[PDB]
């Protein structure tokens, strides 16, 4: 009843599952960046960079080599930027090796279109690390992960 | 070589190369590997049987 | 001085295997029995299996006996 | 050149030894040297050979290094 | 010639059909008539009920769909299953039963393809066919 | 062998100790015992609870050897068939994924070859059994002098 | 209907069988034209399924082979009895358990191997023992050789009944497939008459002679001087001295007034102090209210009375919307097949040892077994090894169903047909999280090294640094603690004192105390969860891959154990359900190895030891765990190093024996991997050499050599590797524990 075939298709690699085909899921994903409509490449980076920035601090904030210093976050802030820009790298080698100078105009598939997706992810992820940054210096419940309120 | 005669393999890549066969049949139609030989030891692949040329057999004594 | 002992015996090591795996591949690609009709290398082709059975059987017979001789002292 | 002074009494160092990841404590124990950094002591005995070969100064091993990259290039 | 229009054997759906690459490089098909409504086993992995009359199944793989053919052959007697390789061009093209009768027997129009007139003693050796065009044969 | 035997007699020699390989080098249990676990020490004393000392580089490698020859243990043991069956519901868990279809590989992803894997864990193998004496010798013979 | 249907001499026992080698095989039966003949005999011996198509002939060797079975064990055990009773310090250990150590075997001096006739006290010495049996036999209230004997007696002449009856059931009155195929009377019966009946007359008979014997032993009356078994069954007065409840008889049972009998049926929980063992009188009890539960739990099934259910009208209803039609056709796949029960059966008895192994360690049920450190550790290390052998054979013979009585046309929308139609999601989540648990469970040790190595010692997971505190296990063992006189109103004590509590310490040594968990116990807990995971996934891959998979559509054919299907599609080696089970082998012994491995050690640094006059223990290791488990290096030196000295240094001891066979399982172990490591091109040509050296000189067997098959080769290796690692953490285990306990 609730598993069936894959879009009416019951030789394809895949079963229509809650998991993966129920309403929730197909609004959810539907409405990502990587997926929602009229979003252009550079917008669907800007908002998943933003995003990803933002937690990549935390974990170098509070676990670096440089955590019991006086430094700790912007150490950590630096460490983001240099992963930032290590995967950028990754987006951008990845654009060049995998997607040929056919223009399919801007559908995230395509050359124009990674390039202007791995751009917004770089400036997008930066700007996150930095919000994350300020918004860590400036606030101590961030800095205490609420250990003072204690 | 006629029919039930020992006969000693000369085929190097065979199983019985310089091993002695009983030839079961001699076909006379004109085929490349006409001579049959049978062997009590089984081959790796498991047959005790081939098909021989009249040059890669000679006859014991 | 063991440093430079045990790196030149690994090295030896690794040479002679080379050296062997080398002989192989030229019996693979490089031989011409024509070439090499009946010379000291179509005779040791000749009589490999000697060769081996007996290399075989020196390799058990020490390690038979050197084996017992350990486990006996031990 | 403080090696050939007492061969059998100093180890010899063979680089020096910039990790990040080194502790206090390691940088400490891999100063044993007496030169003031973490090191690592040659196990490869060119401190004697050369030694035996004549080569007393650190500008004569220089030279033989210089020497060497001419010859690769 | 291949018909798309023939119905499938209900299958319930698997993780083990065809993917991605069946869209953008070979989508091979198989088509065969049954008697009844019998229940086979996908190459691919479960149960499926084949139709009265015909079947068509859609596979990754030429060993899916000759597998699937053999279990027909065997198992049920149906000996009636075409194959057909699909390219995202629709350029379908047919294989088994290639010339109208299995392999297995000979038929009159075939060409030996790869047939060497010696046996495998007689090969040369790659010193021989060494700085040469040669074949070993 | 061969080093075993160099290095054990050695070390004996040096510490003056000569009788210690001359009478426990006629069983295995020596070897294993007034040899290996022996010497062992001073190197797996590197680094401790209590502290570290300049061997630590020597005892990291020594596990560093156990780990990489471990490791080529799966190459030799473990062979293709399984691996490309697995390999093959990891390419379609990677196609069936949202937000991680959206990167596909150039290469079809496979299997090592079976040449290629006797290849990699013949190296594994020979690099752990380098790096493991490696170590061990020349730890413990900077430990013991 | 239930009924009992059998042929009368369906086998006429002769002989002549027994001169023709491979008989039961079609294929065997012709005979040995090469050797690989004499490796299928053994290898095709006991596969009945692959002798004939027919489920009865299966079904009554079946019946016979389990009746040769328990004539086998109760040999095992007549001797095990008579060994106790002749050869052993029994009667010693029970004037002093905690002074002599038990034995019960002797070796003849031949080559000087009288060395190992060590002093194991009480006047005697032999080669000391590590199975239970002298606790055993003292919980059972055993106080005599002359017991020992009669029980070796019994032992024997079950093992005559037994053999007795499975030839009689071969070839005198074989019952038919309709008398096997009772699933419904079978559960029935075994369920209320064999395990109900069985505790029942456990408990009758730890209430008529155990608990009166074990109380006067405890009191400290000799053994000489305790009265006999019979004295106390007709005596009700001596009996109602030690437990004064039976001078009221039954009238309390059968008027339901029970607390009548509080004084031998209690509740009492925690360890009896004198023993160090679980209060008998507790024993007794458990074991009627099994009695009761199970015989209750036997009246489930329909058998002739229309009273009952049907197994298959239950699974066929247990059916929902994410499994199409649910259990349907398993009732008749469990009541054809021989394998998926097989398979079950296996995975639940390897599961119940795993389970007995760590109960039976924390919560010691016989007198004086928990002071018997050579014991603990030996049973749950030997338990934990079978339970692990039991699941991969489970997973073999589910494999084994897959291939050969799996089908697809009984098993439609089902949920078999359902798992093998997304058995690709399953191994790729199995997959991932086996990647996971890698990384977060050993890379964690991998890091602790790495900053032990580079003095950054603040930077480790410790608890001395970043914490991983098994705050859910604490809590559990809190709630544990805690839970007498509060969620188990009626209990004097603990169920088990390493929740916590106070030490119990017999003969001045520790035979319970708290086990706490830190961040070392979160580690290595979190490593058995990724060996488990990772066994999981190969033997779970192999079975559900059995059939098809994307490389090979067509594996059946194949069949359960094949080498390969040639160096095509890339290669497809080891691509087998069996060769599954081989690796799953390999991870299983992995798994086993650091279980064992965490018990020995978190047991010997933080809970055995000797016990001072301050109230202060003092452990074997003391307390190295907590610091030392942490890191790779203090696993290699602070647990084999350092523990690994008694062994080496057993020479010219009653160890000795150890320490040879310390050596001996490491030449195993080697010697596998030549197995493993290897081909059979390799060795064929080889053998071809010296075949030409052996036809050289006139001869040469008629049973042309082979090498081994590419099976048999990786199941050689496999055995050898096994045999080998066991053997040596059985060397060192016994030769550490008997060291130093
Ligand atoms: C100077 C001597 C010498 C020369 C000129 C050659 C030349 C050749 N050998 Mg080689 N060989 C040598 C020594 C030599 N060999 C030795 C000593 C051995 C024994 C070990 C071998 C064993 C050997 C075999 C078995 C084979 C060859 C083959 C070949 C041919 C192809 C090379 C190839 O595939 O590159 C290989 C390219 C590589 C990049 C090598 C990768 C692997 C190496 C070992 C690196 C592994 C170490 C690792 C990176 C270290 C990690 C460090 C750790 C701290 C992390 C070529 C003609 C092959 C051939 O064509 O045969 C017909 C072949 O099958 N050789
Ligand atoms: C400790 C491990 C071990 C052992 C014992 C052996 C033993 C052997 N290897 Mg080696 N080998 C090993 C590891 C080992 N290998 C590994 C890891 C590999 C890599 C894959 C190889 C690869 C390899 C190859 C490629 C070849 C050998 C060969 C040999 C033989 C060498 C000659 C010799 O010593 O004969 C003496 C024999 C022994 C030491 C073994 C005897 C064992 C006991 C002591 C005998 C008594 C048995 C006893 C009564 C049984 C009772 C038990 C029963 C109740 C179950 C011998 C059979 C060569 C060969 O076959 O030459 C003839 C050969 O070609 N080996
Ligand atoms: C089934 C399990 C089992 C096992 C593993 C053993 C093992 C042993 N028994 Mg045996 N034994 C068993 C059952 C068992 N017994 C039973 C059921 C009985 C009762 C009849 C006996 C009665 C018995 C006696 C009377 C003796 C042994 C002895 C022995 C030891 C030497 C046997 C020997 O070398 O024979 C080799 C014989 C060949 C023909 C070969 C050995 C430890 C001997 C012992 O412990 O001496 C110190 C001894 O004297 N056993
Ligand atoms: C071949 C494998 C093997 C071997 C050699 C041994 C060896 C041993 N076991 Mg056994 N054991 C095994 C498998 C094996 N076990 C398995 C698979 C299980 C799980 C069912 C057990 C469960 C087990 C228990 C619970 C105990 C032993 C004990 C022992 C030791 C004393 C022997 C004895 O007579 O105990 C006689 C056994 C008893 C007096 C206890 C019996 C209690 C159980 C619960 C009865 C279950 C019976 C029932 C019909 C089984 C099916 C259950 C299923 C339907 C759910 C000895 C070391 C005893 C021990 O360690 O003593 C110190 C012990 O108490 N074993
Ligand atoms: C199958 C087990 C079994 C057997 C054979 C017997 C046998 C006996 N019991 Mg019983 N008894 C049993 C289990 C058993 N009991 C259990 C589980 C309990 C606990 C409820 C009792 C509690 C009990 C009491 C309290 C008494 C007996 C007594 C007796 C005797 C008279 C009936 C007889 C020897 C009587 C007797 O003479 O005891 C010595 C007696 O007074 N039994
Ligand atoms: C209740 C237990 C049980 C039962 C009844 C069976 C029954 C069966 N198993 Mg087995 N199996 C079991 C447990 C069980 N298994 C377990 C626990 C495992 C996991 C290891 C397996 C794994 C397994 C596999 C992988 C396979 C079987 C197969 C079989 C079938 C044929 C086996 C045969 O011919 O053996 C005959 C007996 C032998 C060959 C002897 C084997 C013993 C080896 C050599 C080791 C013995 C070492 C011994 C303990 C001594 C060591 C000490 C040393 C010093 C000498 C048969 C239906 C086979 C099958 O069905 O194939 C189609 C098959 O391939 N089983
Ligand atoms: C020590 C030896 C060793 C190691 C390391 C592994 C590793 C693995 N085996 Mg196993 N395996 C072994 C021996 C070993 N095996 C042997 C001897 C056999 C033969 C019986 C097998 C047979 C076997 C099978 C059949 C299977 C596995 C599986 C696995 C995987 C388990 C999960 C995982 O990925 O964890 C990941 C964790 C690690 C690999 C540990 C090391 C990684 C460290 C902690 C991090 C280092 C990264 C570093 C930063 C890189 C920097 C590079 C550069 C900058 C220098 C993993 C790849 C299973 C699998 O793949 O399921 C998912 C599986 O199916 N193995
Ligand atoms: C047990 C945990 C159950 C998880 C919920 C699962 C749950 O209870 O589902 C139960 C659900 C109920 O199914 P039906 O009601 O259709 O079936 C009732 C059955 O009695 C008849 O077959 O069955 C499924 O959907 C199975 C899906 C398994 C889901 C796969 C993911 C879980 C894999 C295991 C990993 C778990 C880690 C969890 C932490
Ligand atoms: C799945 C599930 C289960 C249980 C409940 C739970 C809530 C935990 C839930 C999971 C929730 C999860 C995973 C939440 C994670 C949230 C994350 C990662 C949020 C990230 C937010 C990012 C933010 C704001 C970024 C702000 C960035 C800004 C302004 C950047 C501005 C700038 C940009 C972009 C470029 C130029 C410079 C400038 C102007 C500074
Ligand atoms: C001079 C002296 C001083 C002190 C007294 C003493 C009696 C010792 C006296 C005499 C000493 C003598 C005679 C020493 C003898 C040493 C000898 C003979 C050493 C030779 C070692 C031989 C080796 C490695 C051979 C390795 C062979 C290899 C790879 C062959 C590989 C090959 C293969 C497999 C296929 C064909 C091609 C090729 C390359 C040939
Ligand atoms: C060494 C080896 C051989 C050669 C080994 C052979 C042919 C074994 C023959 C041994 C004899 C006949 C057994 C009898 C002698 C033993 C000492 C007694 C113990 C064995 C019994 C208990 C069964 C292989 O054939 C082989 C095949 C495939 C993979 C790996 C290997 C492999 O490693």
């Amino acid at each position: 009843q609730f598993v069936k075939p894959y879009n009416d298709d019951p030789f394809v690699g895949n079963l229509a599952t809650p998991v993966s085909t129920s309403s929730f899921t197909r609004s959810f994903l539907s409405n990502l960046p990587a997926y929602r409509s009229g979003l252009s490449p550079l917008l669907r980076g800007l908002e998943i960079g933003m995003t990803h920035g933002y937690f990549l601090v935390g974990p170098f904030y509070k676990l670096g080599p440089l955590r019991n210093s006086d430094v700790a976050l912007i150490s950590g802030l630096f460490s983001s930027i240099g992963l930032i820009i290590i995967l950028a790298a990754c987006l951008a080698i990845y654009g060049v090796v995998s997607f040929n100078e056919d223009d399919n105009t801007d559908s995230l598939q395509t050359s124009r279109g990674w390039k202007q997706f791995t751009s917004g992810w770089l400036v997008g992820s930066i700007g996150g690390a930095s919000f994350a940054y300020i918004l860590i210096s400036n606030i101590v419940f961030l800095q205490t992960s609420g250990l003072n309120l204690i | 070589v006629k029919r039930g005669s020992q006969v000693r393999i000369l085929r190097k890549e065979s199983y019985w190369y310089q091993d002695v066969g009983t030839v079961a049949t001699i076909d006379t139609s004109g085929i490349r590997y006409p001579v049959v030989v049978r062997f009590e030891k089984v081959s790796y692949s498991g047959v005790n049987t081939n098909n021989f040329s009249l040059d890669e057999v000679v006859e014991v004594v | 001085q063991a440093a430079l002992y045990t790196h030149h015996q690994y090295i030896a090591g690794f040479l002679m295997v080379g050296a062997f795996a080398h002989g192989a591949i030229f019996f693979v690609r490089d031989y011409d029995p024509e070439q090499n009709k009946n010379n000291v290398l179509a005779r040791m082709l000749e009589h490999k299996e000697a060769i081996i059975s007996h290399l075989s059987w020196v390799s058990l017979f020490l390690g038979f006996h050197t084996l017992g001789l350990y486990i006996h002292n031990d | 050149e403080q090696w050939v002074l007492n061969p059998l009494k100093v180890k010899p160092v063979a680089h020096a030894i910039w990790d990040p990841h080194f502790g206090q404590p390691a940088v400490k124990a891999f100063t044993k040297g007496g030169v003031f950094y973490p090191v690592n002591i040659a196990t490869s005995g060119v401190y004697h050979w050369w030694y035996t070969i004549g080569m007393r100064t650190n500008n004569d091993l220089y030279a033989g290094s210089l020497f060497l990259l001419f010859l690769s290039g | 010639t291949l018909n798309l229009q023939i119905p499938s054997p209900t299958f319930e759906g698997s993780t083990g059909g065809w993917l991605r690459a069946a869209e953008v490089e070979e989508k091979y098909a198989i088509t065969w008539t049954s008697g009844k409504e019998q229940v086979f086993e996908m190459p691919t992995g479960g149960a499926a009920i084949m139709r009265k009359g015909e079947n068509l199944l859609y596979l990754a793989r030429k060993e899916q769909c000759l597998a699937l053919g053999t279990q027909l052959k065997t198992g049920f007697k149906i000996t009636d299953y075409k194959i057909y390789r699909i390219f995202p061009s629709g350029e379908v093209q047919y294989l088994h039963p290639k010339d109208g009768v299995f392999p297995e027997k000979v038929n009159a129009g075939r060409i030996g393809v790869g047939n060497v007139s010696h046996s495998i003693g007689k090969n040369l050796n790659p010193s021989q066919i060494k700085f040469t065009n040669k074949s070993f044969n | 062998w061969v080093t075993f035997y160099w290095h054990w007699k050695h070390v004996t020699i040096w510490q003056g100790n000569a009788g210690q390989f001359n009478e426990s080098s006629t069983y295995i249990m020596g070897w294993l015992r007034d040899y290996l676990w022996l010497n062992s020490s001073p190197l797996i004393n590197g680094y401790n609870p209590f502290g570290m000392n300049s061997l630590a580089v020597w005892a990291w490698m020594f596990l560093f050897g156990h780990l990489i020859w471990a490791t080529g243990f799966m190459f030799l043991i473990s062979w293709r068939g399984y691996w490309q069956e697995l390999i093959e519901t990891l390419a379609w868990a990677h196609e069936r994924t949202p937000l991680a279809n959206l990167v596909r590989w150039k290469d079809k992803p496979v299997a090592l070859s079976i040449v290629q894997a006797r290849l990699v864990g013949l190296i594994h193998f020979t690099v752990g059994y380098v790096f493991t004496y490696a170590a061990f010798v020349i730890a413990s013979t900077t430990g013991k002098f | 209907k239930v009924s009992i249907t059998v042929d009368k001499d369906p086998v006429a026992t002769s002989f002549e069988k027994w001169a023709q080698p491979g008989h039961f095989s079609r294929t065997l039966a012709k005979g040995p034209k090469t050797t690989t003949w004499i490796w299928n005999l053994h290898a095709d011996a006991h596969d009945f399924d692959s002798h004939t198509s027919s489920l009865e002939d299966i079904s009554r060797k079946i019946f016979s082979a389990h009746f040769g079975q328990l004539s086998i064990i109760f040999l095992w055990l007549s001797g095990m009895y008579f060994h106790g009773a002749r050869f052993s310090n029994y009667s010693a250990w029970l004037s002093n358990p905690t002074a002599v150590k038990p034995s019960a075997q002797v070796v003849w001096p031949i080559v000087g191997q009288e060395v190992l006739n060590g002093d194991v006290g009480g006047g005697f010495q032999g080669v000391q023992i590590t199975s239970g049996f002298f606790q055993i036999w003292r919980a059972s209230g055993i106080t005599s050789e002359v017991e020992l004997y009669w029980c070796a007696l019994a032992g024997l002449l079950m093992s005559g009944l037994m053999i007795f009856a499975g030839w009689f059931h071969y070839h005198k009155a074989a019952p038919k497939l309709e008398w096997f195929q009772n699933a419904e009377s079978m559960l029935n019966h075994h369920l209320s008459g064999l395990l109900g009946l069985g505790c029942l007359s456990w408990a009758g008979h730890q209430i008529h002679v155990s608990l009166p014997i074990n109380k006067l032993l405890d009191a400290g009356v000799a053994p000489q001087e305790i009265p006999l078994p019979h004295e106390f069954l007709v005596n009700r007065d001596l009996m109602a001295q030690l437990y004064p409840s039976f001078s009221k008889g039954l009238v309390p049972f059968f008027t339901l007034n029970w607390s009548e009998y509080s004084d031998f049926l209690t509740f009492k929980g925690g360890l009896n102090p004198v023993t160090g063992g679980l209060w008998l009188s507790d024993t007794a009890h458990h074991h009627l209210a099994l009695a009761v539960l199970f015989i209750v739990a036997g009246h489930m099934y329909r058998t002739n009375w229309g009273i009952g259910h049907s197994m298959k009208e239950i699974l066929e209803a247990h059916k929902g919307p994410f499994t199409g039609e649910g259990h349907k056709g398993l009732y008749e796949v469990l009541i054809t097949s021989w394998h998926a029960q097989l398979s079950i059966n296996l995975a639940m008895l390897g599961s119940l040892s795993i389970i007995i192994a760590h109960h039976m360690y924390a919560m010691p049920p016989y007198p004086y077994i928990a002071t018997d450190y050579p014991t603990q550790l030996s049973l749950f290390t030997h338990h934990m090894w079978i339970g692990g052998f039991c699941v991969c054979g489970a997973a073999a013979h589910a494999g084994i169903f897959m291939v050969r009585d799996y089908n697809p046309a009984q098993n439609y929308n089902n949920l078999l047909d359902r798992v093998i139609r997304h058995r690709d999601a399953i191994i790729s989540h199995l997959n991932w999280i086996c990647i996971f648990l890698g990384f977060h469970s050993f890379g964690l040790y991998i890091h602790n090294d790495t900053m032990r190595a580079l003095g950054r010692t603040q930077d480790m997971f410790s608890d001395t640094a970043i914490q991983l505190k098994p705050v859910f296990a604490q809590w559990v063992q809190n709630i544990h603690t805690v839970a007498p006189g509060n969620t188990t109103p009626n209990a004097l004590a603990t169920a088990s004192y390493a929740f916590g509590g106070n030490v119990v310490s017999v003969g001045n040594k520790v035979a319970m105390m708290p086990i706490s968990l830190g961040t070392a116990d979160f580690m290595v807990h979190h490593i058995h969860a990724f060996t488990i995971h990772v066994t999981v996934l190969i033997l779970l891959k192999g079975v559900l891959f059995s059939r098809n998979s994307r490389l090979i559509p067509d594996k059946a054919n194949l069949g359960f154990r094949f080498p390969c299907d040639g160096p095509g599609r890339g290669g497809t080696c080891q691509s087998s359900a069996w060769d599954s089970v081989f690796l799953g082998l390999f991870w299983m012994y992995n798994c086993i190895s650091v279980v064992i491995f965490h018990f020995s050690w978190k047991m010997q640094s933080d809970v055995w030891g000797t016990v001072q006059a301050d109230n202060t223990v003092t452990h074997i290791t003391g307390g190295n765990f907590a610091q030392s488990a942490i890191t790779i290096n203090g696993w290699l030196r602070d647990f084999l190093w350092a523990q690994a000295s008694q062994v080496i240094q057993s020479y010219g001891s009653s160890l000795s024996a150890y320490g040879l066979i310390f050596l001996g399982a490491h030449f195993i172990w080697a010697f596998s991997l030549m197995f493993l490591f290897s081909g059979r091109g390799y060795w064929q040509e080889l053998i071809e050499s010296v075949v030409w050296a052996h036809n050289k000189l006139n001869f040469a067997p008629a049973i042309q050599p082979r090498a081994l098959s590419i099976t048999q080769g990786r199941a050689v290796g496999l055995a050898h590797y096994l045999l080998g690692g066991i053997g040596t953490t059985w060397a060192f285990f016994l030769a550490r524990i008997i060291s130093v306990g």
